[PDB]
């Protein structure tokens, strides 16, 4: 009985992650776009820090 | 008749070119004996820069081929700078001759330690251990380098006092102060022939069920038996005493003798640095590190 | 009654890839050309770190930027100063293997497992001035794998028995379970709120698991071999994963499928560590072929490259401000990238 | 030398931890470590017990001589995939029984305990990882196989074998189906029969190891 | 964690006494070892410094020559072998233990103390107010100075702030200026400039009676305050 | 009749001195004949 078993609690779980809300792709790659975007400017490894900043030299 | 005459010895002139031998084969001795020390140190060289420039590989077996290199590389230096001295610098002795040929002799003793260095090494990792690595590292860099000094400073002093003539290479008849230096190095080549034999007898015995062809046993036995005797100086134990009366003998002595002696630095140096798998395997990584920092 | 419920789950599974389908209006690759690139990405070694014998198995940044922890084979924990190469401590480990480690946000206390089956938390500030065994926890019948703190009362602990467990370190015991694996749980990454956290496995499909409720969310399959790292997004919504057939892949979460797959024709190793940016442009993924690699998270282009270790490199980590980037390798050493100007 | 107070003993403590790993590492280096791989039915707990005298991985300090062998035992892994942990060992104890060739897999499929020693001995010697290290084989049980033979053929577990039945004849076969797999010159597959009631293994396993340790430095030194 | 000292008595001058200093309930190896004078009218003077491990040794400057720090791991136990004792030497002498990484609390254990009673270049640390009279549930603050500025290039100010309770051992109050000391309550707090710095309390209770001490640790020799005593 | 392996740069060097010097011998006993 663990054959069947196992199959139910694996049908559940399809039952469960197919009743889900998808939001498109277009909104969250802009939303993507949007962090990357506004928090470009603080990031060290994307943008050099000088000398004099960089507390490793 | 004068006794001095414009520094001839004497009215009929004596002179020494009677009692002569054959001169060409010194000359072209001398022209193979300069051709394999420039091919040396062409050699040489460049497994200097390629045992500094990789860091990759930092084991002990590494840094005692670098300093045996080094001291092959400072021995054919003050060669090289000894080699230019004629008669008049050979008769009035000079202070810098005398100089060059203290640190060359030196740099002898160094060579021929390093090599008993590299014995002990051997002998180290092939039969047992009796140490740490660091205290294996700092036992041999003392051997190497410490030792030497106080051998070659009292052989200088020896030789100053006693035999202060002829640049101090001079043989007279009589001489025994020249056997301070040579005497242990005899020695040496000996203690490390004994480990050669020891070699000899380990691979032997794990060769024997190994494979069952012997034919590929006494070629792999002959093929490691002539790239260790390079690097031990037992080259120099293959033709070690010639007595100077016979003629034949003779000439094959200063040939031999010379092809192994100008030509050894440079079979170490080829071998070592190139055919070992580590140092073309570091060079083939690096290239490809390279390339890959040039494409992108 | 196997057939139906066969059936009935093949037809889930046909309706969850037709929703996939549907929603896959556009890709992530069209919309980034607008998008100037990132360009050459200059980075050299700052500091050296190299206080261990053995090989290096993985390490983990503190919140300060300050300490990193690393473990080793010979079995030994080394809380390591970046800046100026002191060792802060060294804990000898019962266990010599050690395939995880992790430091907690309040810096108390250091966690480590591997094939001894238990994971031992070690306590850092006591008042006799030793570090000592502060916490075992034994309830695992695989190999432990890796292990993240939320918090100093609860640690995440992933397992080679195809299982995750939330522990309790006070008590000793596991709050709730995580079964739905059926491959060896390699990596784990844990969102900055707490709230969720993705796992993957050794049956190509990562999970986003809940703490609180303890039930699995979404399912991800797009990998063709075992996924080894993975890394959450910082924001909130996505994540990367990296896997053994030389690709890496950043899957979005409210999308419930894969966005961008990066790879390359002459790379055709593995992938140990993966891991994000400050900002989250730069994907830090460490291959197979002794260097790491810097990829460009939106125009899917090698960026550049960090080539400073002899063998592979095994485990990888950013700082939280994003200064530098600290990889350790085979070859026992932990070097310390850095980008200037 | 601009540094602090604070910052100096900082140093200082680190030049003792540096020392403490030194030590910890010249005492570590002294071991020589033992992969005991096999099959459940193996009968391994008889080569552990003769050894000697727990979910964990379970650790054995026995000790010759002159040498100190310290034997790992991991004991349920479907594909093993922390085997890259063991590439530092230099010789892998893989035990294989010899009475298993008739009692077949609890699944029933066609498939032999034999078969499957063979696949998995197969997967040891092309595994990336253990080109070099070379393979201690075991082969246990030779008195139920002894026993077994007389009534049973060996057919069977080998249908290409067309031999007489006996029990060295047919023990040299399988010994030569072992040796077959690997197709590496570097490791050399020591192969030696045990039984329940033996005392020789240890004086087999340091012969053997002692073997590998010199071919090793042999190989090392670049003589072999 | 227990230190208890002996040793001590009284003595004619230039006579020798071997102090003991016993240790228990802690890692004694790891952690550096100090010797601190107490005179009975006067503040705390630093004697001396062994780090752990023997390899690094501090004397103070008029002690140099005259007594010799020793360590016995082992058996847990400092010793010191005072010679030539003068007039001055008459003083409570504590054993303390200290430990040096970052973020460590150096300074966070003082021992019980043994009595002894025989029959430039330095930075000054200077408490202009000797004494301030307070009342509970007021808002204390005192003030320390140091004749050399104490910001090092690292970011850190190495100064300590201490409370000697009347009849007790003293106690660590404040290590490095931004942090509080490990089981002292969170209503004491520091704050300076590089000069001139302040600590301040916020509704002082019947046990905040004592003397505080600040206290440089940016170059041996150690110089300590004044001393600052509250009354009730 | 001591002619060692190792000591063989000295001895060349010594024998061409020899030489060198003979040969520089004649040639100033040849300008010393015609001297004469």
């Amino acid at each position: 009985t663990a054959s069947i078993a196992q199959a139910r609690k694996l049908v559940e779980q399809l039952k469960m992650e197919a009743n889900i809300d998808r939001i498109k792709v277009s909104k969250a790659a802009a939303d993507l776009m949007a962090y990357c975007e506004a928090h470009a400017k603080e990031d060290p490894l994307l943008t050099p820090v000088p000398a004099s900043e960089n507390p490793f030299r | 008749c004068p006794e001095y005459f414009n520094g001839v010895k004497y009215c009929e002139p004596i002179l020494d070119d009677k009692q002569r031998k054959y001169d060409l084969h010194y000359r072209i001795a001398l022209v193979v004996n300069y051709l394999g020390h420039c091919v040396s140190v062409a050699a040489l060289v460049a497994a200097f820069l390629l045992f500094l420039a990789l860091r990759s590989i930092r084991c002990l077996r590494n840094v005692i081929h670098w300093n045996l290199i080094t001291t092959f590389i400072l021995r054919n230096v003050m060669w090289f700078l000894l080699q230019l001295v004629d008669h008049e610098v050979h008769e009035s002795n000079e202070v810098w001759c005398r100089c060059i040929t203290t640190i060359f002799n030196y740099f002898v003793v160094t060579n021929f330690f390093w090599m008993f260095v590299e014995g002990c090494y051997l002998h180290t990792a092939i039969v047992m251990t009796y140490s740490t690595e660091r205290l294996r590292k700092c036992l041999f860099l003392f051997i190497g380098w410490c030792i030497p000094f106080p051998i070659i400073v009292a052989w200088a002093i020896g030789k100053l006092y006693y035999e202060n003539e002829q640049c101090w290479f001079g043989k007279e008849p009589g001489d025994l102060v020249d056997y301070i230096y040579q005497g242990p190095i005899i020695l040496v080549l000996l203690i490390n022939f004994v480990f050669l034999f020891n070699i000899v007898r380990i691979l032997m015995t794990k060769l024997r069920a190994s494979t069952t062809s012997e034919t590929i046993q006494y070629r792999k036995a002959v093929k490691a038996t002539l790239v260790l005797l390079p690097l031990l100086g037992i080259t120099y134990m293959l033709f070690f005493v010639n007595p100077g009366e016979d003629d034949l003998s003779q000439i094959m002595f200063i040939y031999f003798n010379s092809f192994l002696q100008s030509f050894q630095g440079f079979f170490v140096s080829v071998f070592y640095c190139f055919f070992n798998g580590e140092v073309r395997s570091a060079v083939r990584k690096r290239w490809h590190r390279w390339q890959d920092h040039h494409s992108l | 009654e196997l057939d139906q419920l066969r059936q009935e789950a093949e037809q889930l599974k046909n309706q969850i890839r037709d929703a996939r389908k549907a929603c896959a209006d556009a890709t992530l690759s069209q919309i980034t050309n607008n998008i100037d690139p990132v360009g050459r990405i200059q980075m050299r070694t700052r500091r050296t770190l190299r206080g261990h014998l053995a090989k290096i198995y993985a390490m983990h940044w503190g919140t300060d930027s300050r300490l990193l922890v690393s473990a080793s084979q010979d079995g030994k924990l080394i809380i390591w100063d970046s800046y100026t190469t002191n060792k802060v401590h060294a804990i000898p480990l019962r266990s010599s293997w050690v395939m995880t480690c992790a430091y907690a946000p309040s810096g108390n206390y250091v966690a480590c497992g591997g094939l001894d089956n238990i994971c031992s938390i070690y306590n850092l500030k006591t008042r006799e001035g030793n570090v000592r065994v502060s916490r075992e926890l034994a309830g695992h019948t695989g190999y432990l794998s890796c292990c993240r703190f939320l918090d100093d009362n609860q640690i995440v602990t992933s397992s080679g028995d195809t299982t995750c467990a939330l522990w309790d370190i006070e008590t000793g015991q596991q709050t709730t379970t995580f079964t739905g694996h059926t491959g060896d749980v390699m990596s784990l990454s844990l969102a900055p709120d707490t709230r969720l956290f993705v796992s993957g496995a050794c049956d190509a499909s990562a999970k986003l698991w809940d703490v609180r409720e303890g039930m699995c969310r979404q399912t991800f399959t797009g990998h063709e071999s075992d996924i080894n790292a993975i890394c959450f997004f910082p924001n909130g919504n996505a994540f990367a994963t990296g896997s053994d057939d030389a690709t890496c892949r950043l899957f979005d979460l409210r999308a419930d499928q894969e966005l961008m797959t990066y790879s390359h024709d002459n790379i055709i190793c593995g992938i140990t560590s993966v891991s994000f940016s400050k900002s989250g442009r730069l994907l830090l993924a460490g291959y197979d072929d002794f260097n790491c690699n810097v990829w460009d998270a939106l125009k899917a282009d090698r960026a550049g490259v960090l080539a400073g270790h002899d063998n592979r490199v095994s485990c990888l980590g950013v700082t939280d401000d994003g200064m530098a980037v600290a990889t350790g390798s085979w070859d026992s050493f932990l070097k310390i990238w850095n980008g200037s100007s | 030398c601009t540094l602090s107070a604070e910052d100096k003993a900082a140093v200082e403590r680190s030049k003792m931890i540096d020392r403490n790993l030194r030590e910890d590492g010249e005492k570590a280096a002294k071991d020589v470590k033992l992969l005991l791989l096999g099959a459940g039915e193996s009968g391994k707990s008889t080569i552990v017990k003769q050894m000697k005298i727990t979910t964990g991985i379970v650790e054995t300090h026995f000790t010759f001589k002159n040498l100190h062998f310290r034997l790992f035992d991991v004991g349920r892994d479907e594909r093993r995939k922390w085997i890259h942990c063991f590439e530092d060992v230099t010789a892998i104890i893989f035990c294989v029984a010899l009475s298993g060739y008739d009692q077949v897999l609890h699944e029933d499929e066609t498939t032999n305990r034999m078969q499957e020693s063979l696949n998995l001995f197969k997967s040891i010697c092309n595994n990336k990882f253990f080109i070099d290290t070379s393979i201690i084989l075991f082969l246990n049980k030779k008195d139920l196989f002894g026993e077994k033979i007389k009534k049973s053929p060996l057919t069977i577990c080998f249908p290409e074998y067309t031999g007489p039945n006996t029990y060295e004849d047919a023990a040299a076969y399988i010994q030569a189906q072992f040796e077959s797999k690997n197709r590496s010159p570097n490791k050399e597959i020591y192969c030696h029969m045990t039984c329940s009631t033996d005392t020789n293994n240890i004086q087999v396993v340091f012969d053997a190891v002692t073997d590998i340790i010199i071919a090793n430095n042999l190989r090392g030194c670049g003589l072999y | 964690v227990q230190l208890v000292e002996s040793g001590g008595g009284l003595v004619q001058p230039g006579g020798s006494r071997k102090l003991s200093c016993s240790a228990s309930g802690f890692a004694f190896s790891s952690f550096g070892m100090h010797w601190v004078r107490q005179a009975p009218e006067k503040g705390l003077e630093w004697v001396a410094y062994i780090s752990s491990g023997s390899g690094t040794i501090y004397y103070a400057d008029t002690v140099k020559g005259r007594f010799t720090i020793s360590r016995d791991d082992p058996k847990n136990t400092l010793f010191l072998q005072m010679t030539s004792l003068r007039s001055e030497d008459t003083a409570m002498y504590y054993c303390v233990r200290s430990i040096y990484y970052y973020g460590s609390s150096p300074f966070d254990f003082w021992g019980q103390g043994t009595t002894l009673t025989v029959s430039s270049a330095d930075i000054v640390m200077t408490q202009a107010t000797s004494s301030v009279p307070v009342t509970p549930g007021e808002s204390v603050s005192i003030s320390c100075r140091s004749s050399k500025s104490l910001l090092h290039s690292n970011g850190n100010t190495y100064l300590y702030w201490f409370l000697q309770r009347p009849g007790q051992s003293p106690q660590l109050l404040i290590y490095r200026m931004s942090n509080l000391a490990s089981g002292v309550p969170d209503r004491f707090s520091g704050s300076g400039s590089g000069t001139a710095f302040t600590l301040t309390i916020s509704r002082l209770e019947a046990e905040d009676v004592g003397v505080y001490y600040c206290m440089q640790h940016l170059e041996y020799p150690l110089t300590f305050g004044a001393g600052t005593k509250l009354e009730l | 009749n001591p002619s060692l392996s190792i000591d063989l740069t000295f001895h060349l060097l010594r024998t061409l001195l020899e030489l060198a010097r003979t040969q520089s011998q004649r040639e100033r006993a040849e300008q010393n004949r015609i001297i004469f």
